[PDB]
């Protein structure tokens, strides 16, 4: 049982964007299908449902035509328009099968979800620069380094180090916005025996502007 | 509409012991259901009907109550236990789930390995300067930290970000960054980056001299 | 009377071979004759469908074509039965029940044609008749037919081949076997003391005919409604309260149909020309509004699918029904050939629907789809006025095939029966053998 | 005619009361069923564990599924030999009595004997069912609720011993009309007229489903999913199968009856030969509930992977053999537990036999062996019990198949008229006969 | 309810292709699918059939692996491998549905049929060339125009006339085979007070190469 | 397997008449099947089980016979019924097919429209020089294509191509392509069409002039 919605991204303020939700691994008739989205840190709220005929669909208390939700059985695929997007609807959206025991009603299997980002900031790639220690810094049992992943917009960035295979001690720290931008940095510790005698790598991608950059953490001269 | 609240918030405990987060509704529920959120994944359905355990759930997982108070329970919580558990109700229409219970594996304290770092060459080739400063792995998450400019405390341009519980080790990591410009950060020499945690009450000093 | 008991369970189910062979000609007779009956209605529907076209425009004329034709067959009809064989007139099932019971005549001599070619026309005039009453006199005069022409001696063989003949007479109108058996064996079969009615040979006779029947009527249900959703547990006792409401009207409805018996007498006062022509008069009324608002007219088949997807309004479903409990009494309550089973589905359904669409609204929480209320109170009417739960309940899962909701049906059928017996109501298909009964002996 | 007249304006009117008590009757009857379900599962589950605990040495586990079905058989048969011999084997024989005022229902005996005395035959994995022990414990409940509230009259009598029963096989097979069918086509004084409330059947079967429902929602007993079609011109092959299951009927019967007879003769009517025979017996269960668990148990597991066609041509006529041999062993030593259930799983793997010769026979009807696994599976249950309306409608109910009605109905009426004209008896009443008759010889 | 096959073309003797048939408008479980074949010019032969749970799968008397019928229930469609192609294989091939009155079955509904050519010949795109009347056209009530489809290979073309909105007065004539490639034209006669005033295209469209060409016939100036 | 051949292997009718065609069996069939398999469309179930009638066949068609020999008839032919008809038993695996009888329609003579074409511009950018001519729509069948270039009878590399008997007039069609080198055309400058037809004794003619 998989449910694989796409469609979440960056639009602007009063825009609107269409959700979708592809099925696989049961009949997708017969069932339920419910959106339901997460503000990010904070709780799971309800968008709505649509039957398996798609002749009752329930929205949460919400106006007129803010959501629209359909389904196409046919392609097995659930559908959510959101119309007049604003920053409240900055959250991430999971598809949900529909179900029950007694008979009060469950979110039976979720989805991975999608992320829609309403902010009329644009799209520009990060500035990834490494973070060696200094001429200051005694070389102990483990040994620091890191990158900065700075001024990017929208998320995400995926950073991965040595080409992944440097998966031990790895600290890839939560973004922050500041002026429609965002700021990160990632910390690897090596052992003291594992630098600068040994290239330590940084990849850097962020998907959102095209970018893919490889920064070398180079020991200060 | 009903309103489901909560209680424990954020709650640690360590392995093997009897973990117990309240869902207590505004109004009248019959039936609720429970969904483990771990980090980064797929809310699944945990508990179901006030108390059933779905397929693949261990044991050690119950939950029960009535009315307007339901609660989920651990006997002999394990390390794949510490997540956030939502509650939800579809008694009364429109559903509502609960605010979340973050239950958080709780550990012997850890002083933090601190890291100081001066503003890359290549940053510094466009105006600004970062003065990137770690403190990794820590316990508990509470840590207090205080720039240094030339011996002098700094305020602004900082920021601090925590990373969320680890499953290596279940510590955290907060990093503080402090940007200048390139002019703001070139009339300056002494940089500090000072930790204050609760594994001393002397703080961690780490610093580095531009000369 | 235990050595008794001994000497009997060790000769239980020894049925003579004679009694079950002719079993199998009677079923194979009835259906065969059902599938006519089946086809002649459907033919001269069809031929009044015909002659609408002809007169496509001139509004009037075609309003007027419609109400003659189904005048005409409706004369004809009632005509056929107060003319030849008056046993034969409305449902049959009275007459055949009481055959059972010795209490009453099986002049198949008469009958046979009479219903037949009676029903012909009361049917094919679209008039609010099922095809049961018909087919299960017909089916039980078939079997008194080949008890004499085979001369075949005995109670068993009386009883046996007479309900065989009521089973694969109903079996062969709704294609359900298990609801013709289980008909006899809830309904039929003489209620106060013990009988020879072998079961064995009277489904021999209900296969026969459900073979006759799927041999012309392959490939096509009566009423096609899809796989339905399913029932929760919590939902049940909704089922319950459309029971109660069932149960409360099924009497009332047994009220309407027994007085509109009464006072359809006086307009006629057994007069057979007041009488063909107050039936032609409905017959007529029936094919006119077989044009102008269908749904009130006719066997009622056509409505239960369209009902059951939930493609009628609240407002089109109560105009529905209260219509069709007119046409349904006017055409019943008037002595036509014809039974009345069927317009009782229809009814059950429309009403279900009606409560489903409420449930609906109120308890979105409960996913509910009207459709399943409509399945539901399909055989509940036939639980409230004929009192045969078990035969009503059989009967739907038999044609809707949602074996999903037997619960639901159970819930509501159950509802009904114990509802109607509370509010002092009868078992329809008694109280018009009681009264047929009452009246013979009331003149003497 | 005056007294007909007085009767039909007075029909279908149930007292209040019984009405009312047969509603509680199921409630118990059914929670009942549901616990001695679960009690059964339990100790099969127990079973299941000990193997694990000696999962290596070979011989060792080969005995520990023995000792554990011996003992607990041991245990039944005991419960049953000391304190309600009336309680064993089936239990319908009893209840059918029962209703012919023939029997008496010694509910503070049985309800406790037949429940955990069942529990144990069950729980060891013998080839016994569930509807025996919950249809005399059905009964018995309905009589205990007539006692305990002291309800007078022949219909309270016969009426709450009946929804008892019928409640009974309800919640036995998830079978609402399958138990209202039983009662009155096989259940009810066969020769005379009786004093039983079908609508107070019926809200005794609602209320012992109502109750299964609430502990086993969204499992269903048997599932084979929907089938194919079967076209006229195929008809016939279900005639065929049911004459072959209408010669065979009888002839079971003469096994399950003779066997009754050849195992009384291993104990000759002694406590302490019977209980190790029947330990030696409910061992061999839990042997072979793990070294072939298609010839052991309920039956219910290898219906539908025989309905699929997994099962090979040899692998069906051996499990066919081994069931006979095991469902006679088990039933006709007198062991608490139905017979109704290995019945079903004896019919389907014959069905499913007929079938596969069928499938390549004839390529040109396009058939799924599978129908006729479907078609075969009441057909033991029409030939040998002859209860055929009951044995459709119980396969229609848990299998979901209508639109395979037809070869249903023809295979089992062929069975139940050629179990007629080859002398056979139906099989519950046969029974009846038998202890009948040997309490007045 | 309709069975649209592709998967044709051109096939070089001895080796193999997979035909695919796609299926929509009925449960495409429920029903036993065939295959059938036409070679040109001649009558019908049954290749195979296969149930719905692909437990059951008869073929015509033919070889080892010779031909091969799958089904991909969840993408409601039927295959069908031919391995070791001689030139008996070349024929078109449809897929049907299978069905039963009394129970002697027959093919229900009828796909349209894909075409295989097994032949050692190259694919080539034809070349279409606008036929118009000469400057003295003697224009009477109705002009006939038409299309020159020449130099393509294999079999077959599909000519239509603006997307095909003009239907009536329209012949496409079979191809002829000369020198190992096809030429065909089709023609086309509308009313003369409609031509050269209004727009009149000849759609040809050669499948097997995937080329459409559009050529609009333009007056002999 | 059954080997199925079917009466008259072509036939020819005019509208109005009844008309049989026959299906024959190697053994016994029962319940035969029919399909209708009208020019250049994939075939449709006609009628099935030896007598019924698929849904949407007029009530013209009727079908019967039993063991050996089969028939299907149109009481009353139509033009539209031009096809070829299969007969198909699968009463004995495995199914077979019947030869196809191929109806023609008899109809009233219909004299040919002649259109006559110029190589095309583009197509001497590739030194071809197809010269077409269309004769449409006539009845009977029998025509006799003749090309004349400069007045002198050419008759090299002159294609014809005949469509089927069309399914609603009843009538032929027929194209003929004069194929040549580009100078071999362009050495040359009156190019005629020459048809004669049972329509007509002397000839229709269409020509046109390079220059
Ligand atoms: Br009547
Ligand atoms: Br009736
Ligand atoms: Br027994
Ligand atoms: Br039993």
């Amino acid at each position: 049982v998989r449910l694989l919605e796409s469609g979440g991204g960056l639009v602007q303020p009063g825009g609107s964007l269409k959700l979708s939700c592809a099925a696989s691994g049961f009949d997708y008739s017969r069932y339920w299908m419910s959106w339901v989205r997460q503000a990010p840190g904070k709780g799971l709220k309800w968008i709505g449902e649509i039957n398996p005929v798609s002749s009752t669909i329930n929205y949460t208390p919400s106006l007129k035509d803010k959501f629209i939700i359909s389904r196409d059985n046919a392609k097995d695929t659930l559908y959510l328009q959101i119309s007049k997007v604003r920053s409240e609807d900055t959250a991430l959206y999971y598809c949900a099968r529909l179900y029950y025991g007694y008979g009060y009603w469950y979110f039976d299997v979720w989805g991975a979800g999608t992320t829609v980002t309403v902010s009329s900031a644009k799209t520009t790639p990060p500035s990834v620069y490494p973070l060696a220690p200094g001429s200051a810094a005694a070389a102990a049992s483990m040994v620091t380094l890191g990158c900065l992943v700075k001024g990017y917009f929208p998320e995400p960035v995926t950073v991965t180090w040595n080409s992944g295979s440097l998966a031990a001690g790895v600290h890839t720290f939560p973004a922050v916005l500041q002026a429609a931008l965002y700021t990160l940095s990632s910390s690897v510790t090596v052992p003291s025996s594992s630098w600068p005698s040994e290239t330590v790598t940084c990849n850097v991608a962020h998907p959102a502007s095209s970018t893919k950059v490889d920064k070398k953490i180079v020991p200060r001269a | 509409d009903i309103v489901l609240t909560q209680s424990p918030a954020i709650m640690s405990a360590a392995p093997g012991d009897k973990v117990t987060m309240t869902c207590s509704a505004s109004s009248s529920v019959s039936y609720i259901h429970w969904y483990q959120q771990k980090s980064g994944t797929s809310p699944k359905r945990w508990i179901y009907d006030t108390s059933k355990l779905t397929s693949g759930v261990p044991v050690r997982f119950s939950g029960s109550g009535s009315g307007t108070s339901y609660s989920l329970t651990i006997n002999t919580m394990e390390a794949e236990d510490a997540a956030t558990y939502y509650c939800q109700q579809w008694s009364s229409h429109p559903q509502t789930f609960g605010g979340g219970t973050k239950l958080e594996i709780l550990r012997a304290d850890a002083a933090p390995t601190v890291s100081i770092f001066p503003p890359s060459s290549e940053q510094l080739t466009s105006g600004g300067a970062s003065v990137v400063c770690f403190l990794n792995n820590f316990y508990p998450k509470d840590i207090n930290v205080k720039w240094k400019i030339d011996g002098s405390e700094r305020q602004n341009g900082v920021l601090n970000s925590w990373t969320d519980q680890d499953s290596k080790d279940s510590t955290y990591s907060m990093s503080s960054t402090l940007t200048l410009t390139k002019d703001e950060y070139e009339r300056h020499n002494s940089y500090t980056c000072e930790a204050t945690h609760k594994t001393s009450t002397s703080p961690i000093v780490k610093s580095f001299n531009r000369a | 009377r235990r050595r008794q008991l001994i000497r009997q369970l060790l000769e239980r189910d020894k049925t003579p071979l004679a009694i079950l062979f002719m079993a199998a000609v009677v079923g194979t007779l009835v259906g065969l004759a059902a599938v006519a009956f089946d086809k002649g209605v459907a033919w001269l529907q069809n031929q009044r469908m015909g002659a609408l076209v002809h007169t496509a425009d001139n509004y009037p004329l075609l309003l007027t074509v419609a109400f003659l034709c189904s005048a005409v067959l409706a004369m004809f009809g009632y005509f056929l039965v107060r003319k030849y064989a008056p046993e034969a007139g409305g449902s049959g099932i009275p007459e055949i029940e009481g055959a059972l019971e010795d209490q009453r005549p099986v002049r198949w001599w008469r009958v046979l044609p009479v219903k037949f070619f009676g029903g012909l026309g009361t049917l094919g005039g679209g008039m609010v008749l099922g095809r049961e009453g018909p087919t299960v006199q017909i089916g039980g005069n078939i079997g008194r037919m080949v008890l004499d022409i085979f001369r075949l001696k005995g109670d068993e063989a009386r009883h046996t081949l007479l309900a065989t003949g009521a089973a694969a007479g109903l079996a062969a109108a709704f294609n359900a076997p298990l609801a013709g058996i289980l008909f006899i064996i809830e309904e039929m079969r003489p209620q106060f003391r013990y009988t020879l009615i072998s079961i064995k040979a009277v489904f021999i006779g209900v296969i026969m005919s459900t073979i006759m029947y799927r041999i012309f009527n392959h490939e096509v249900a009566l009423i096609d409604v899809g796989k339905l959703s399913d029932a929760p547990l919590n939902t049940l006792w909704l089922y319950l309260i459309l029971g109660i409401i069932f149960g409360i009207f099924g009497p009332i409805f047994n009220k309407w149909v027994l007085g509109m018996q009464d006072l359809l007498h006086r307009v006629h006062g057994g007069n057979i020309t007041k009488w063909v022509l107050m039936g032609g008069a409905i017959g007529g009324l029936c094919g006119l509004l077989g044009f102008v608002a269908p749904a009130t007219s006719g066997g009622g088949f056509n409505l239960i699918p369209i009902a059951t997807a939930g493609n009628f309004s609240m407002g089109m479903l109560v105009f529905i029904f209260v219509a069709r409990v007119i046409t349904t009494l006017l055409c019943f309550s008037s002595g036509a050939p014809g039974g009345i089973f069927a317009p009782m589905l229809a009814l059950g359904t429309v009403l279900g629907t009606a409560f489903g669409m409420v449930a609906v609204e109120l308890f979105p929480q409960y996913h509910l789809e009207a459709g399943t209320f409509a399945i539901a109170g399909m055989g509940a009417l036939l639980a409230a006025s004929i009192r045969a739960p078990l035969t009503g309940i059989i009967l739907v899962l038999e044609m809707t095939d949602n074996y999903q909701l037997i619960l639901p049906m159970i819930i509501t059928g159950l509802g009904a029966t114990l509802l109607a017996q509370f509010t002092g109501g009868k078992p329809l298909f008694s109280a018009i053998l009681a009264r047929t009964l009452a009246k013979q002996e009331a003149e003497q």
